[PDB]
RNA sequence: GUAGG
C-alpha cells in the first residue's frame, strides 16, 4: 500500500515503459493474490451463514399477533416537498403491512398486502413519513415463524408457500457476492488502526 | 465451582455410572471396514488401524507374559504405560507429543482422526456422496435453444439412458432379449441411436455448475441430441450460473424416480426461475452482446 | 491405503481402486432375466419334465439331485428318472426352446 | 411436445401451491405407471388413462395432462 | 549468418549484449556437481580470465569435508582421495526403451590406514550407479524424463526485523541466526525493556547469563556496554554471576531434571554451536554474515564465534537505540538497519547440483554413521575398505530423491518451449522451505529486487500465485546462489560496451539507468532528463551525466514464455500473465507454421530447446531419410542422426521430426538439421495464424465462444497427432500361470479376428471401444457352478473352464489405429520385475481434428471454447472472396484492457501483403529506410522485439502504403477496417469490419478427454459409494452446496434419491436397476450405507449410539 | 428412526456386542493368504470370508445356511455380515 | 438496526443490493440465547446461555409454582457459538468441531431429536422442508365419478 | 505435484 510519487503517463494505446510495466505489475499480482484468499474466505464465511442458518422454516399460515416494525417509508425530504428514501426497495418492498394505515380518515393501504411501486408512490404522495411493516423479528409463532411476517418470496414474487425453507435461501443470498466484494482500504495511510 | 457443577449434575442426572471413564474392553472395527484387501502383483493394501490394533494386542500380550510370571514393579509399571501409550494412540494418534508415525513418512490414522475434518466422514461421505447416472463435460453457446432445452453429447445420453434405451430396444423387438439389447446398445448402432431419441423427450435433467452459489446452480431442461462432444446451454440462463464459455464443465444429472422428476418439471424447471432470489429483479436476461 | 496419492483432494490411494465383491447391478439382473426366462421355458415343458429336470440342476435348491436322488420323492426308478432326463434334454435342445436361452449363454 | 406444454399456472391455481402439486402429480403418474405396467392380473383398484394417451409415452406426462384438465380431483386424509 | 530464417525487425536500438545459453541453468550446476572436464575447462576459463569461480567440484568436496573415521583410540582411518567415473553402459535410447535410471559407475579409492599396523592399504570401491543428466538436461528415470527444478530458500545469515506492538506502544527489535543446517538461535531486544536470548525458544532468560557463561567478564563486559543504558540495567538486574554459576543454570534451564554438571554443560554448547559436523555455515552463510557484520575478513569456513556473537548483540543495541550509522566490531564503519526478508540479498536459489549435494550428503552421513558402528563392532586386521562400506544409504538416498520428491517433477513435454519453461523454474515450494499453506501476502507479491531476478509477470494463476516463477532472460546465478543481471556500464556521460555482473545487494549502492531512454548519435545521452531507478525501488529521475549503470536489453525483466508475446508494451498484466500460462499447452499440429508476426526472440528459445536436432560439425550432407540423415565432415567423420519418429510424449503427443537440409547443401556446426515438435526451419511455431474479424455473429460468439470456418476441418490446418499407450501383464498368481493366446475362452469368433499368433492385435488394425488387443486368460479359479448355469450348460452342451478371460480392451470412448507394439519375455534375455512373465505395450494413434469442443486461446489471452463450425460459405467473406477463418467477440477487447491484439491483427494483415516504401520521406518512412525495412515482399515475417516493437504511427503508415493484392487497389481502409459481405444474407455489411492475421494456438484441455458420463459403474470398498475419476467410470460428486440449493427448492425427493438410490445403498441399486428394465415403478429406498460405517466406528469408541424409537426400540 | 441416543458405553455393553474376542495378532497366512484364527480377521468371531463358504473344508454350499461347523466353527451366511460382526480385547 | 444498517452499507459500498429480510432471520438467530442472572429460584445454573423458549418456559413453571422468576438479559454471540450450543448433536457434529462436541454429547447423554434438516440429511429421511412436510405427503388420489361414468 | 475452472 505504497503510492508512488511518479505515476504511469501514457496510456495503454501508447505503451507503457518498461519501468511503468514494472510498477503496474506490483499491483496486479497483489490483486490477483486478494482474490485467490478473498474467495476462501467467502465460501468459509457460507458455510458457517448456511449451517447456523438452517431449521428455520416456514410453518405456519399466518401469525398470531398484531405487534410490526417501524420503518421510514421516506426520508431526505426537501424543504417544501416529501421525497422517498433512496434505498427504498432492499428495505419495505415486499413486507406486510401488519396493519391499516388513514392519513385522511380513509384507508389507503389495507393490511395484509405487499407493497409495490404504486401503493408506495401513493403513501409518499399521501404525505405520511414512516410505516409500519410486519417482519420476521416480531413474529410470535408457536412453530418456527408464519409466512405472513416474512412476506412474499422475492424470486416468486408471490406469497411464500408453506415449508419453504428460508434460511438457506438467506445464507445462499448473503454468502454469493463475497467474491464480488474484492473491497480493501487504498492505502494505510501511514497510519495503523485509524 | 460452577464449571464443576455443570458436569457433576449431568452424570448425576444421567443413569450411567461416570466409571465409563476408564474403559476396560477397547472393541474393535468390523474387519471389512479396515479391509487388508488384496493388492494385483503381489501387493498388499491395509489400513493403518490393522497396525494400531496389532501394537496394542501385542502389548497387552506381553503385559500378560509378565504378570503370569514374577517380575519387578518397574518393568510392570512401564508395560502399562506402554499399553495406555498404546490405547489412546489407537483412540487419538497426535493428542500427546509425537505420533506414532508408522512408516515414519507420515503419520498413522486413528479412529477419531477418522471422523473429523474435511477429509473426515461427515463432510465428505455423508454429506456429499458421488452418485451413478451422472456426467460431466465442457459448455458450449448454442443460441437457437429455447429456455428449456439443452443439447446432450450422443454418447453421454447413451451412456446416461442406458436402463431406458435398452427397455425400448427390447419392448421395440430390435433386440431379442435384454443381453442382445445390452450387446447392441454397446455395439452402438443406429437403430440404438433412434431409440433413444424417442425416449428421452419429455424426461428432464439437471444441469449444475461446480461452485453453486446460489440454488440457480441446479436448473432443470429438456435433452436434446446433438453431435459433437459438447453439452450446448442457452445463452439467457448462462449468467445466472456465473458460466463463462472460456471453458467450463458442467454436472448433468438425472431425477430417476417420478417424484423427482415431477419436481424438476414443476420446481427446479429453468422458465420459473426469472428473477433471483436475492433482492428480486431479473437475471435470466444477460447483456454481453444482444 | 491412507497416503496422500497425488493431491490433497484426491487423498488416500485407497479411493483409486475398485473392488470385487460389489455386486454388479447389471449382471445380477441379467441373472435375474435369464432365472425368469428359464422358468418360463421350463414352465413350457410338461409338469413333471420340468419338474424332474429343475431336480436334476437344482432350480428350486441350491443343491441339484442325481438321478437316483430324484428316483426317491416321485417315486420313479433311476432309470426311469434318467430316461425321462434325456427326453427333456431332446425335448429343450430342438431350435423351439434355444433361441431365447442361447443369447443368456 | 416439451416440458412447458402444460403451463403451470393453471395448475396451481387447481391445487392451490407448488408442492402440493409435484407431491399430487407424483401420486396420479405412479398411480398410472402402476397401471401400465399390470401386464395381466387387472386389478381392480387401478385405473387407466382418463386421457387419450400416445403409443410411446412418459407417465408423468399424462399425470400433468389429467391436472390441467381439471377432471382429477383430491383430498387430504 | 545463416543461423535463422531472414526475418524483418522493427526493432529500434541495437543490443551488444546476446543472450546467454538459456539452458545454463541446469547444465552448469550439474557441470559444477560432477566435476567433470567441463567444469574444470570453465573454472580455467574464469581464472585465466580473472572470474572468480570455485575451483573445487562437489563430489570430492563432499567426500573430503567427510573426514577420515576415528574410533575411540584413534588408531585407523579411511580416506577417500580421488573419485572417478566410467562409461555409462545403456544408450540413452536403450535406458528410455527398456526402463533403466541412465546412470553410470562411480569409483573412489579408499585408503586404510592404521597406525599401530603403520601400514596403507588402498582399495578403489563402487558407491553405487549414479543417476546422470543428459545434455538434453533432464535425469532419465525408470524410462521417464523428469528434471530437477531449483528451489528459493532464504540464505544463511543474520537477520534484523522490527515491529510495532500495540500493547506496547513502542518498537520492537529482534535477530534471528538462520543456519545452513544447525539449530536456529534468535535475539530479541526490549520486549519488555530487557534483552534476552531464544536458545531454540526453550526457556524464559536474559542474555547476561550467556555472557557469563563465556570466558567473557562482567567488567570488560560493562566496559564495552557501558556507552549503552537497556545492556547496564540488564546487567544490574541480572542477580546471578560467575561463569560456573550462569553455565550451571542455564545447562538446569536447557535440561532440567538433573542435577548441573559443568563439563558436561561446556560439551553440550561446544556443540550445539562451536562443533563443526553439528553447526553447519555454508560458504554463502559465512560470506553473507560478514558483509552483514562488517567483521574483515573473518574465518572463510568455520562456526560462529563468540566474536560473531558479541558483534550481532552490538549491532542489535546500536539498531534499537537510534543510532543509524555505526563502527562495526574489529570492522569498518556501517549503517546499522533493518532488513527486510523480500530482498533476494536474502534470497538464494539451490540449483540441482546442490540439491543432489545434499541428498548425496544425507547418504554419506548414513554411511559414517554405519561404518562408525561396524568398526565399534569389528576387529582389526579384518578391515578392509572393500568390506566394511555400505552403499546402500547412498544409493537409497539418491534414488528417494529422484522418486517421490517434489523438486523432482515430471517433465512437461507438450512443446519445446514448456520444455525450456520448466527447466528454468524457480519452484519455492519444497522441503526445507516456503510451503502452500506457511505461504503469506508478503511472500507472493513482487518486490523491487526482481528486475533481472524473476520475471514479475508470470505464474501458475492456482493457489499458488507468484511463489513459483520462471527466471528472468539474461539472468546468471552467482556461485554462492544469489541471481546476477549484466549491466552496462556508464562513464561521464557516455554509455560503454563493457558489461558487469550485480547481485541483489551490490545493484541497491549504484543507480541504474534505462534501456529505452534514447541515445545521441554518440555515445553521449540525447536528452539531459534520464529516468532512473534507485535504492528501495525508487523512480526518481536524475538529469545530467550522473549514472554508471543502465540496463542492456529491454526485455530484461521478461523470462522467454513472456518474451515471446509480440506488443507486450499494450498489454493488462493480468492478460499476459494469461498468456504466458498459456503459452506452455499448446500441442504441435500436423505441419508447423512460424508466426508472421511474432518476437525475434523465438528462433533461439527453439535453438536451445533439445526438441531440434542440430549438427555438431560443418560438412556436406550425403543421405537425407525421414528415418535417417548422413553428414560427413571435411576430416572424414561420417555421423548419422536418427530422426524418432512418432514417440509417444510425456502427455501423450507426438514427436515427429521433420528434415529441412538438401542433399548436397553446405552445414555449419548447430546448424539445425531437422525441426521438432510444433517447429518449422528452426524457428518455434506453436500453432498457425489465421485470418480474423471482429464483430458478433448471431451469438454463435456470446461470452467469448469462436467461431471458425470449416476450411480448418478441410485442410487439416488445425489437427493434431494423438498416440495413447498402455500395457498388460502376464503374471505367475498363486493358483497358476497367466497365459497370452488367440484362444480366448467363451468368446465369439470374429472379435479375435485381427490378432497375432500369440493373441496380439496386428499392426494397422483399427480399434473401438471394446476391441481386443491382447488375449490374457486367468490361470483357473475355484468355479462353484451355479444351478440355473448348470442347467443352461447342460441344455447347450457347453463346457464352462476353470480359466477365466482377463483380456485386454480398449477403455470407454476411444478410437485410432495400431501403430506399434512391444514385448518382453521373462525366459527370454529381457529382464523383468518378479513376477510378471511377459509385457506388452501397444500404441494406439489417432489425428483428432479440430471440432466443437477443442479449447482455442490467442497470445493475448483471448481463449474460448469453439460453439460452431459454419461451412466455408456462411463466413462472412471479403471484397475479393476470401473467407474469414475465425470470428471474435469484440465485447472482450475493451474491458480485458488487452488491445495488444488489434496491433497484433493489423501487423499480420500488413505481413501478409507486403509494402513499399522508397523516397517517402515521412517520419515514419525514414524510420523503417533506417532499420532497413522499407521493401518487404508479401509473406515474408517480421519482428517485433517485446518493447521496442511498432509504434501505431509505423503501422499506419505501412497500411496506407500496402502493396495492392489485387486488382490494384489497396483492401483494407486506411482505418483499418474492410468491407465484409454478409455470407448468409447477401447484403454488404453496414460499416467496414477490422480483419487481419493472427496467430492461434490449439490448447491441451481438449474435448475429447474431459468428456465422461456414468450408467452404472464400479465402486469403493470401504464405503460403497461409486468412486471418483474418469478412468474407472466415477460418477460426478454431489457437493453440500449442490444439497443446500435443492433443500432451498423443497424438492426433498430429489435430494433423497440422490443421496440414496444412486449410491451409498448397496441393496437398492440392483432393486432400481431391475425396476426401471422391467418398467415396474421405483420401489421405497432403503438406509444408507455409509450411516451405518459410521455408527459401527463410533460404537468402537466406546459411545453406545443406539437408534430408538419413540414406542421402545426401533425397526430398522 | 425416532432419536440417536448416545453415551457411555459401559464394559458390559462392549462385552454384549463382542460375539467373541480377539487373542493374537495375526491377520492371514503369507501362503494360503486365509485368515488365521483368534486374531485379527479371524472368521470364527467375525465371519466367512466368502459367501456360505467356511475355512475348513467341510462346507462350501448355500443351501445348508445358517449353521455352524464344529470344525472351524464358522456359521455359514453371506460375507456381508463381517462388516456388521465386531469382537473385543481384553486388557 | 446498527446490524442490518452496518451490513447493508458494506455492501452498498461495491454496490450489490441484499433484501433487508435475510438479514433480519440471521440477526434473529444470533439473538436467539439469553444468559441467565440470578438462578436462585429457577435451581439452574446462574450465568449460562439458555435458549429463549425454554427460558420463558422455565420461568412460566416457576411463576405458576409460586417461586419467583430468575432473571435473565438478551445477550449477542456469533453464529459459530449459537451454532455450536445447539439442541442437535448431529448437527454440530457436522459442524466444524467434532471431538469436543461428541465428548459432551455423550457426558450429556442427550438424544437427538430428528427434527431440521441437516441432521436428516445424514439419517436419509425425506428433509422436512418443501414436497417433505407431512401434510403435503399424506394426501390420497383418485378421480371423480363422472370420470368413470364417461369411460 | 501441476494445469484448468
Ligand atoms: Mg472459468
Ligand atoms: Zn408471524
Ligand atoms: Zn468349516
Amino acid at each position: 500500500n505504497e503510492t508512488i510519487p511518479r505515476p504511469i503517463k501514457a496510456s495503454f494505446r501508447e505503451g507503457l515503459s518498461v519501468l511503468e510495466y514494472f510498477i503496474s505489475t506490483h499491483g496486479a499480482r497483489k490483486g490477483l493474490a486478494d482474490t485467490a484468499l478473498r474467495t476462501a474466505d467467502s465460501g468459509y464465511l457460507t458455510r458457517r451463514l448456511v449451517d447456523v442458518s438452517q431449521d428455520v422454516i416456514i410453518r405456519e399460515e399466518d401469525c398470531g399477533t398484531e405487534r410490526g416494525l417501524k420503518l421510514p417509508i421516506a426520508t431526505r425530504d426537501a424543504d417544501g416537498t416529501l421525497r422517498k428514501a433512496e434505498d427504498v426497495e432492499t428495505s419495505v418492498y415486499a413486507r406486510m403491512l401488519a396493519e391499516d394505515v388513514v392519513i385522511d380518515g380513509k384507508v389507503i393501504a389495507p393490511a395484509n398486502v405487499d407493497l409495490g411501486d404504486v401503493l408506495i408512490d401513493a403513501l409518499v404522495a399521501h404525505g405520511v413519513e414512516e410505516v409500519k411493516t410486519r417482519s420476521i423479528l416480531t413474529c410470535e409463532s408457536q412453530v418456527g415463524t408464519c409466512a405472513m411476517c416474512y412476506g412474499r418470496s422475492l424470486a416468486t414474487g408471490k406469497l411464500v408457500d408453506i415449508g419453504e425453507a428460508v434460511g438457506i435461501i438467506a445464507a445462499q443470498s448473503i454468502g454469493e457476492p463475497g467474491t464480488q466484494l474484492t473491497m480493501r482500504t487504498f492505502h494505510t495511510g501511514g497510519v495503523a488502526g485509524d | 465451582a460452577l464449571k464443576r457443577l455443570k458436569v457433576v449434575s449431568a452424570f448425576l442426572q444421567t443413569s450411567n455410572s461416570p466409571k465409563g471413564m476408564v474403559l476396560d474392553c477397547v472393541p474393535v472395527i468390523p474387519p471389512d471396514l479396515r479391509p487388508m484387501v488384496q493388492l494385483d502383483g503381489g501387493r498388499f493394501a491395509t489400513s493403518d488401524l490393522n497396525d494400531l490394533y496389532r501394537r496394542v494386542i501385542n502389548r497387552n500380550n506381553r503385559l500378560k507374559r509378565l504378570l503370569d510370571l514374577g517380575a519387578p514393579e518397574i518393568i510392570v509399571n512401564n508395560e502399562k504405560r506402554m499399553l495406555q501409550e498404546a490405547v489412546d494412540a489407537l483412540f487419538d494418534n497426535g493428542r500427546r507429543g509425537r505420533p506414532v508415525t508408522g512408516p515414519g513418512n507420515r503419520p498413522l490414522k486413528s479412529l477419531s482422526d477418522m471422523l473429523k475434518g474435511k477429509q473426515g466422514r461427515f463432510r465428505q461421505n455423508l454429506l456429499g456422496k458421488r452418485v451413478d447416472y451422472s456426467a460431466r463435460s465442457v459448455i458450449v453457446v448454442g443460441p437457437q435453444l429455447k429456455l428449456h432445452q439443452c443439447g446432450l453429447p450422443k454418447a453421454m445420453a447413451l451412456e446416461l439412458f442406458k436402463p431406458f434405451v435398452m427397455k425400448r430396444l427390447v419392448d421395440l423387438n430390435h433386440a431379442q432379449n435384454i443381453k442382445s439389447a445390452k450387446r447392441m446398445v454397446e455395439r452402438g448402432r443406429t437403430v440404438v441411436y433412434d431409440v433413444l431419441e424417442e425416449v428421452i423427450a419429455e424426461h428432464p435433467v439437471l444441469l449444475n455448475r461446480a461452485p453453486t452459489l446460489h440454488r440457480l446452480g441446479i436448473q432443470a431442461f429438456e435433452p436434446q441430441l446433438v453431435e459433437g462432444k459438447a453439452i450446448q446451454i442457452h445463452p439467457l440462463v448462462c449468467t445466472a450460473f456465473n458460466a463463462d464459455f472460456d471453458g467450463d464443465q458442467m454436472a448433468v444429472h438425472l431425477p430417476l424416480s417420478a417424484e423427482a422428476q415431477a419436481e424438476a418439471r414443476i420446481l427446479m424447471l429453468s422458465s420459473n426461475n426469472i428473477l433471483k432470489p436475492a433482492d428480486g429483479r431479473p437475471v435470466t436476461m444477460p447483456t454481453q452482446d444482444m | 491405503l491412507h497416503t496422500p496419492l497425488g493431491e490433497d483432494g484426491d487423498s488416500e490411494f485407497g479411493d483409486l481402486i475398485e473392488d470385487s465383491e460389489a455386486v454388479v447391478p447389471a449382471d445380477a439382473v441379467s441373472f435375474t432375466l435369464l432365472q425368469e426366462q428359464l422358468h418360463s421355458v421350463l414352465d413350457t415343458l410338461s409338469e413333471r419334465e420340468a419338474g424332474v429336470v429343475s431336480m436334476r440342476f437344482g432350480l428350486t435348491d441350491g443343491q441339484p439331485k442325481t438321478l437316483d436322488e430324484i428316483g426317491k420323492v416321485y417315486g420313479v426308478t433311476r432309470e426311469r428318472i434318467r430316461q425321462i432326463e434325456s427326453k427333456t434334454m431332446s425335448k429343450l435342445r430342438h431350435p423351439s426352446r434355444s433361441q431365447v436361452l442361447r443369447d443368456y449363454l | 411436445e416439451g416440458i412447458i406444454n402444460p403451463p403451470i399456472d393453471e395448475l396451481l391455481e387447481a391445487t392451490d401451491s407448488k408442492y402440493s402439486l409435484v407431491i399430487y402429480a407424483a401420486k396420479r403418474a405412479r398411480q398410472i405407471n402402476a397401471y401400465y405396467s399390470q401386464l395381466g392380473e387387472g386389478l381392480l383398484e387401478y385405473v387407466g388413462p382418463l386421457v387419450d394417451t400416445h403409443v410411446h409415452e412418459k407417465p408423468l406426462s399424462i399425470a400433468l395432462r389429467e391436472i390441467n384438465a381439471g377432471l382429477l380431483t383430491s383430498e387430504a386424509i | 549468418a545463416s543461423t535463422a530464417p531472414l526475418r524483418i525487425s522493427f526493432a529500434k536500438i541495437k543490443e551488444p549484449l546476446e543472450v546467454p545459453n538459456l539452458l545454463a541453468l541446469q547444465t552448469e550446476s550439474f557441470d559444477w556437481l560432477l566435476g567433470n572436464d567441463a567444469w574444470k575447462a570453465r573454472v580455467e576459463s574464469a581464472l585465466e580470465s580473472g572470474q572468480d569461480v570455485p575451483t573445487k567440484s562437489g563430489l570430492e568436496e563432499i567426500f573430503e569435508e567427510i573426514s577420515p573415521i576415528e574410533d575411540f583410540s584413534g588408531s585407523m582411518s579411511l580416506t577417500f582421495r580421488d573419485h572417478r567415473f566410467e562409461p555409462p553402459k545403456n544408450s540413452i535410447d536403450e535406458c528410455k526403451d527398456r526402463d533403466f535410471t541412465y546412470a553410470a559407475p562411480l569409483f573412489v579409492t579408499a585408503e586404510f590406514t592404521n597406525n599401530e599396523t603403520g601400514e596403507i592399504k588402498s582399495q578403489t570401491v563402487f558407491m553405487g550407479d549414479f543417476p546422470l543428466m543428459t545434455n538434453k538436461g533432464t535425469f532419465v528415470i525408470n524410462g521417464t524424463e523428469r528434471v530437477v527444478v531449483s528451489q528459493l530458500v532464504r540464505s544463511p545469515g543474520v537477520y534484523f526485523d522490527s515491529s510495532i506492538d500495540k500493547t506496547s506502544d513502542k518498537d520492537i527489535f529482534s535477530a534471528k541466526i538462520i543456519p545452513s543446517r544447525g539449530a536456529w538461535l534468535e535475539m530479541e531486544i526490549d520486549k519488555r525493556d530487557m534483552v534476552g536470548v531464544r536458545i531454540d525458544r526453550k526457556r524464559k532468560q536474559s542474555v547476561t547469563v550467556l555472557l557469563k557463561a563465556l570466558g567473557w567478564t562482567t567488567e570488560q563486559i560493562l566496559e564495552e556496554f557501558g556507552e549503552y543504558e537497556s545492556m547496564r540495567a540488564t546487567l544490574e538486574k541480572d542477580h546471578t554471576q560467575g561463569q560456573d554459576d550462569a553455565l550451571l543454570d542455564i545447562y538446569r534451564k536447557l535440561r532440567p531434571g538433573e542435577p548441573p554438571t559443568r563439563e558436561a554443560a561446556q560439551t553440550l554448547l561446544e556443540n550445539l554451536y562451536f562443533n563443526p559436523k553439528r553447526y553447519d555455515l555454508a560458504k554463502v552463510g559465512r560470506y553473507k554474515v560478514n558483509k552483514k557484520l562488517g567483521a574483515d575478513e573473518p574465518l572463510d569456513a568455520g562456526v560462529l564465534t563468540t566474536d560473531d556473537v558479541i558483534a550481532t548483540i552490538k549491532y542489535l543495541v546500536k539498531l534499537h537505540a537510534g543510532e543509524t550509522e555505526t563502527v562495526g566490531e574489529s570492522g569498518r564503519e556501517i549503517v546499522v538497519e533493518t532488513d527486510d526478508i523480500d530482498h533476494f540479498g536474502n534470497r538464494r536459489i539451490r540449483n540441482v547440483g546442490e540439491l543432489i549435494q545434499n541428498q548425496v550428503r544425507t547418504g554419506l552421513a548414513r554411511m559414517e554413521r554405519v561404518v562408525r558402528e561396524r568398526m565399534t563392532t569389528q576387529d582389526v586386521e579384518a578391515i578392509t575398505p572393500q568390506t566394511l562400506i555400505n552403499i546402500r544409504p547412498v544409493v537409497a538416498s539418491i534414488k528417494e530423491f529422484f522418486g517421490t520428491s517434489q523438486l523432482s517433477q515430471f517433465m512437461d513435454q507438450n512443446n519445446p518451449l514448456s520444455g525450456l519453461t520448466h527447466k528454468r523454474r524457480l519452484n519455492a515450494l519444497g522441503p526445507g522451505g516456503l510451503s502452500r499453506e506457511r505461504a503469506g501476502f508478503e511472500v507472493r507479491d513482487v518486490h523491487p529486487s526482481h528486475y533481472g531476478r524473476m520475471c514479475p509477470i508470470e505464474t501458475p494463476e492456482g493457489p499458488n500465485i507468484g511463489l513459483i516463477g520462471s527466471l528472468a532472460s539474461y539472468g546468471r546465478i552467482n556461485p554462492f546462489g544469489f541471481i546476477e543481471t549484466p549491466y552496462r556500464k556508464v562513464v561521464e556521460g557516455q554509455v560503454t560496451d563493457d558489461v558487469d555482473y550485480l547481485t541483489a545487494d551490490e545493484e541497491d549502492r549504484f543507480v541504474i539507468a534505462q534501456a529505452n531512454a534514447a541515445l545521441g548519435d554518440d555515445m553521449r545521452f540525447a536528452e539531459a532528463r534520464v529516468l532512473v531507478r534507485r535504492r528501495g525501488g525508487e523512480v526518481d529521475y536524475v538529469p545530467g551525466d550522473d549514472v554508471d549503470y543502465m540496463d542492456v536489453s529491454p526485455r530484461q525483466m521478461v523470462s522467454v514464455a513472456t518474451a515471446m508475446i509480440p506488443f507486450l508494451e499494450h498489454d493488462d498484466a493480468n492478460r499476459a500473465l494469461m498468456g504466458a500460462n498459456m503459452m506452455r499447452q499448446a500441442v504441435p499440429l500436423i505441419k508447423s507454421e512460424s508466426p508472421l508476426v511474432g518476437t525475434g526472440m523465438e528462433y533461439r528459445s527453439a535453438a536451445d530447446a533439445g526438441d531440434v536436432v542440430k549438427a555438431e560439425k560443418a560438412g556436406v550432407v550425403q543421405e537425407v531419410s525421414a528415418d535417417y540423415i548422413t553428414t560427413t565432415n571435411d576430416d572424414g567423420t561420417y555421423i548419422t542422426y536418427r530422426l524418432a519418429k512418432f514417440s509417444r510424449s510425456n502427455q501423450g503427443t507426438s514427436v515427429n521430426q521433420k528434415v529441412i537440409v538438401a542433399e548436397g547443401d553446405r552445414i555449419i556446426e548447430g546448424q539445425v538439421l531437422a525441426d521438432g515438435p510444433a517447429t518449422e526451419n528452426g524457428e518455434m511455431a506453436l500453432g498457425k495464424n489465421l485470418l480474423v474479424a471482429f464483430m458478433p455473429w448471431e451469438g454463435h460468439n456470446y461470452e467469448d465462444a469462436i467461431i471458425l470456418s470449416q476450411r480448418l476441418v478441410q485442410d487439416d490446418v488445425l489437427s493434431s497427432i494423438h498416440i495413447e499407450e498402455h500395457e498388460v501383464d502376464a503374471r505367475d498368481t498363486k493358483l497358476g500361470p497367466e497365459e497370452i493366446t488367440r484362444d480366448i475362452p467363451n468368446v465369439s469368433e470374429e472379435v479375435l479376428a485381427d490378432l497375432d499368433e500369440r493373441g496380439i492385435i496386428r499392426i494397422g488394425a483399427e480399434v473401438v471401444a471394446g476391441d481386443i488387443l491382447v488375449g490374457k486368460v486367468t490361470p483357473k479359479g475355484e468355479t462353484e457352478l451355479t444351478p440355473e448355469e448348470r442347467l443352461l450348460r447342460a441344455i447347450f452342451g457347453e463346457k464352462a473352464r476353470e480359466v477365466r478371460d482377463t483380456s485386454l480392451k480398449v477403455p470407454h470412448g476411444e478410437i485410432g489405429k495400431v501403430i506399434g507394439v512391444r514385448v518382453f519375455d521373462r525366459e527370454e534375455g529381457d529382464e523383468l520385475p518378479p513376477g510378471v512373465n511377459q509385457l506388452v505395450r501397444v500404441y494406439v494413434a489417432q489425428k483428432r481434428k479440430i471440432t466443437d469442443g477443442d479449447k482455442l486461446a490467442g497470445r493475448h489471452g483471448n481463449k474460448g471454447v469453439i460453439s460452431k463450425i459454419n461451412p466455408i460459405e456462411d463466413m462472412p467473406f471479403l471484397e475479393d472472396g476470401t473467407p474469414v477463418d475465425i470470428i471474435l467477440n469484440p465485447l472482450a477487447v475493451p474491458s480485458r484492457m488487452n488491445p495488444g491484439q488489434v496491433l497484433e491483427i493489423h501487423l499480420g494483415w500488413l505481413a501478409s501483403r507486403g509494402w513499399d516504401v522508397s523516397g517517402l520521406a515521412e517520419e515514419w518512412a525514414q524510420r523503417l529506410q533506417v532499420i532497413g525495412a522499407d521493401k518487404v515482399e508479401p509473406g515474408t515475417n517480421v519482428a517485433t522485439p517485446v518493447f521496442d516493437g511498432a509504434r501505431e504511427d509505423e503501422l499506419a503508415g505501412l497500411l496506407q502504403h500496402t502493396i495492392p493484392n489485387r486488382d490494384g487497389e489497396r483492401m483494407v481502409l486506411p482505418s483499418g477496417k474492410a468491407r465484409l459481405f454478409d455470407g448468409r444474407s447477401g447484403e454488404p455489411f453496414p460499416e467496414p469490419i477490422s480483419v487481419g492475421y493472427m496467430y492461434i494456438l490449439k490448447l491441451h484441455h481438449l474435448v475429447d478427454d474431459k468428456l465422461h458420463a456414468r450408467s452404472t459403474g464400479p465402486y469403493s470398498m470401504i464405503t460403497q459409494q461409486p468412486l471418483g475419476g474418469k478412468a474407472q467410470f466415477g460418477g460426478q460428486r454431489f457437493g453440500e452446496m449442490e444439497v443446500w440449493a435443492l433443500e432451498a427448492y423443497g424438492a426433498a425427493y430429489a435430494l433423497q434419491e440422490l443421496l440414496t438410490i444412486k449410491s451409498d445403498d448397496v441393496t437398492g441399486r440392483v432393486k432400481v436397476y431391475e425396476a426401471i428394465v422391467k418398467g415396474e415403478n421405483i420401489p421405497e429406498p432403503g438406509i444408507p450405507e455409509s450411516f451405518k460405517v459410521l455408527i459401527k466406528e463410533m460404537q468402537s469408541l466406546c459411545l453406545n449410539v443406539e437408534v430408538l424409537s419413540s414406542d421402545g426400540m426401533s425397526i430398522e | 428412526f425416532d432419536e440417536l441416543r448416545i453415551g457411555l458405553a459401559t464394559a458390559d455393553d462392549i462385552r454384549q456386542w463382542s460375539h467373541g474376542e480377539v487373542k493374537k495378532p495375526e491377520t492371514i497366512n503369507y501362503r494360503t493368504l486365509k485368515p488365521e484364527k483368534d486374531g485379527l480377521f479371524c472368521e470364527k468371531i467375525f465371519g466367512p470370508t466368502r459367501d456360505w463358504e467356511c475355512y475348513c473344508g467341510k462346507y462350501k454350499r448355500v443351501r445348508f445356511k445358517g449353521i455352524i461347523c464344529e470344525r472351524c466353527g464358522v456359521e455359514v451366511t453371506r460375507a456381508k455380515v463381517r462388516r456388521e460382526r465386531m469382537g473385543h480385547i481384553e486388557l | 438496526v446498527h446490524l442490518v444498517g452496518e451490513v447493508q452499507k458494506v455492501y452498498n459500498s461495491q454496490g450489490v443490493s441484499i433484501h433487508d429480510k435475510h438479514i433480519e432471520i440471521i440477526i434473529r438467530q444470533m439473538l436467539r440465547r439469553v444468559t441467565i442472572i440470578e438462578s436462585g429460584d429457577a435451581e439452574l445454573l446462574p450465568g449460562e446461555l439458555v435458549e429463549r423458549t425454554k427460558f420463558e418456559t422455565e420461568n412460566r413453571r416457576v411463576v405458576q409454582e409460586g417461586g419467583h422468576p430468575a432473571s435473565g438479559r438478551p445477550q449477542l454471540m456469533g453464529i459459530t457459538k449459537a451454532s455450536l450450543a445447539t439442541e442437535s448433536w448431529l448437527s454440530a457434529a457436522s459442524f466444524q468441531e467434532t471431538t469436543r462436541v461428541l465428548t459432551d454429547a455423550a457426558i450429556n447423554a442427550k438424544s437427538d431429536s430428528l427434527i431440521g434438516l441437516k441432521e436428516n440429511v445424514i439419517i436419509g429421511k425425506l428433509i422436512p422442508a418443501g414436497t417433505g412436510l407431512s401434510r403435503y405427503r399424506n394426501i390420497r388420489v383418485e378421480p371423480t365419478e363422472e370420470a368413470k361414468a364417461a369411460m
